[PDB]
């Protein structure tokens, strides 16, 4: 699962001059329910 | 969209003018009143 707090979204922040400044920010997590319901198999080089 | 920037820009579409600039006049009001003559040979002559 993906949870996410923060989705995703342009914030325009202050000018204080002669240009326009933009954010992109985001928070995401990453959820599993079991850790063994998924297996990681390493690649190994000879012995 | 992060600290606009538009010097740093790589395929400017010139602002160049469609024509040119010449002011050589070419008035010439004599020559074009006053009438041609042929002539046959290099050289030409008149009484006196």
């Amino acid at each position: 699962t993906q949870m996410v707090l923060r989705a995703p979204k342009r914030t325009e922040l202050a000018k204080d001059g002669s240009y326009e400044k933009w954010m992109i920010e985001m928070e995401v997590g990453l959820r599993h329910r079991n850790p063994y319901a998924s297996g990681v198999l390493f690649t190994a080089a000879g012995k | 969209p992060t600290l606009f920037v538009s010097y740093d820009q790589n395929g400017k579409k010139l602002s160049f003018a469609n024509w040119i600039s010449v002011l050589s006049p070419q008035d010439t009001p004599f020559v074009s009143m006053t009438g041609k003559e042929s002539i046959n040979q290099t050289i030409f002559s008149w009484q006196t």
